[PDB]
């Protein structure tokens, strides 16, 4: 491409991970970036060529819509905007709820996988502490600790 | 998080249907207006002007440059009404 | 055939497996590949014979579709996109809510067959802790390790 | 900008914080203002230019509509207002289920995040008891405190 740009490191740190992680489906991995313009200038002067600073609509034709007669009706596009915010809400709710149930799954097994740790550890030391006499009180008639722990040592 | 996208879809989808069902509704006005138009012309015409034949070889020369957006069925044997 | 190419290895490794694993039901087995040609050149060239650099549609009647005076409608490939997505969106959850079912039975056997694995370890060894005293105390008159790891121990 | 003001500070303060804390998503961080003007003065005099100090509508027809004889029908603001007062309520409502579920699953975390620190430090003074004969009985053939105190703790 002869523009470039840089979209390319921005391309290899996205990989292609999908959502997920803790940013409800994506974080902010960027960061802000300061306007590009502080007066608008018609958008981007020759670029832009767009009608912000010369449309100036101010009608409720335009947003609510409206009926000459003999028919031959306009639509303004205040419907199609709430459709669209309808829809990219249910979509971001439909993300929180999947999010909240793996959060929910995820915090569970962390639990049993702790309570497993603390027993396990509990259960090590008892042992320890049981085979001490054995190795204290006759050390030639008996094993030593390292064949206990070892072969008869909980995971 | 892919269930509800369902939902999006369709609200996204049905939109646009209403708008072509406002789009059939004009069109259909606006070929009646073409036709109301169009037999203006021949009603406000003098009867000598009828009964020479060059300004009625023009005048259904316009009708036949209209094609099926002028309701073809109550424009003709007008001029002989 | 005339053109084997390499399709042959591929379809042995793919063999017979249905879906599942853990991919969303088949992860990317294969690796990423490069893009064929940086310009589009109108797709393949001859073998393309496309109109991608030729339609330049950019029409609401194509895009949104269109009706003219009298009728004769014409509908656009929108509405047809939507419902291929919205159907292959539902599929995609139907696998996922199946696949998290499968996740969550897994657990619960895992869960089970760990706590009884760490139940036999300790009660193994609290016979042989049991049994040293014995096989310690009178050994002629008592039974030998052997019998007792080989008869009475937990499987 | 021309008019400044002082709403710099105020975004500073704000940050990028979203929705939640305690006030029932948002609480009111600032603080009860005064009364801008004495009386009504038809607003801020020039500088409101409100019809309201003089409309003095008292008529039903303004608030529930009415049509006169031949059709020609016009609506009143009431419904419109029912109307949006039912959306912001609605909103408000599922706001604060999802609040109500978030409490609840902390809630449960604490609970077991507390358990386990009971347990952790009960089981940790079993500990530092049971070696306290053993350090304090033959300390020379034994251990030392520390050893346990940073090798057979419980997390």
């Amino acid at each position: 491409m002869a523009y470039p740009y840089s979209d390319m490191p921005f391309g290899v740190e996205l990989d292609t991970s999908t959502l997920g992680s803790f940013g409800l489906g994506g974080p902010q991995t960027q960061l802000q970036m300061q306007m590009p313009a502080v007066d608008v200038n018609a958008a981007a002067s020759g670029s832009g060529g767009f009608m912000a600073g010369f449309s100036n609509i101010f009608s409720r034709d335009s947003m609510f819509g409206g009926v000459a007669p003999s028919g031959a009706q306009t639509g303004g596009w205040v419907l199609p905007a709430l459709g669209i915010g309808q829809a990219v809400f249910g979509a971001i709710g439909a993300n929180r709820q999947q999010r909240a149930a793996r959060d929910q799954l995820a915090e569970s097994r962390r639990q049993f996988d702790m309570n497993y740790g603390a027993q396990r550890q509990s259960i090590n030391t008892n042992l320890e502490d049981r085979q001490r006499a054995r190795v204290a009180s006759n050390p030639t008639a008996y094993e030593s600790v390292d064949s206990y722990m070892e072969r008869n040592r909980i995971r | 998080g892919t269930t509800g996208v369902q939902q999006a879809l369709g609200a996204l989808g049905d939109i646009i249907s209403r708008q072509q069902e406002m789009n059939v509704n004009n069109a259909k006005l606006q070929r009646e207006a073409n036709t109301q138009s169009y037999l203006d012309q021949v009603a406000a015409s003098t009867l000598e002007q009828l009964s020479n034949a060059d300004y009625r070889s023009g005048l259904e020369a316009q009708r036949d440059a209209m094609g099926m957006n002028l309701d073809r069925a109550a424009t003709r044997d007008a001029i002989t009404k």
